[PDB]
């Protein structure tokens, strides 16, 4: 059920992001 | 669109005074211009309350409808059109995810 989300994140989406961030500080998935 | 009739007149008087051997050089209707139809560009259900597949049609829908001029039900153009770059307004309620 989840893992729809992750074949869009293949794609970009916002389920799953890409904060356009320092890594992992304010970049986030 | 108002603005543009300055331009094209001051040019018209260009070709008028330059060329007198052929006369009276053809112009377009006024309503040509201020007709806003002519050119292309001018009971809704709570889509907070909906299942997700569902959001995911009607927005394609809606899409479908904006590419070829005006908008749709859940999005909308804006009226602005405020120097050349047209902007759009999407319902502020929906999945992030589908509105990105």
């Amino acid at each position: 059920e989840l893992v729809k989300d992750v074949l869009n994140v293949l794609i970009g989406v916002v389920s799953a992001t890409f904060s356009l961030c320092q890594p992992a500080q304010a970049f986030v998935v | 669109l108002q603005q543009s009739l300055e331009l094209k007149r001051k040019m018209l008087r260009d070709k008028q005074n330059k060329k007198n051997s052929g006369q009276h050089l053809p112009i377009f209707p006024a309503w040509v211009y201020e007709r806003p139809a002519l050119i292309g560009d001018f009971t809704a259900l709570p889509i907070g309350t909906l299942p997700l597949a569902s959001q995911e049609s009607a927005v394609v829908e809606d899409l479908l409808y904006v590419l070829v001029g005006v908008d749709g039900r859940y999005v909308s153009a804006q009226p602005l059109a405020g120097r050349q770059s047209r902007t759009f307004l999407v319902d502020p309620n929906l999945d992030l995810s589908i509105r990105e």
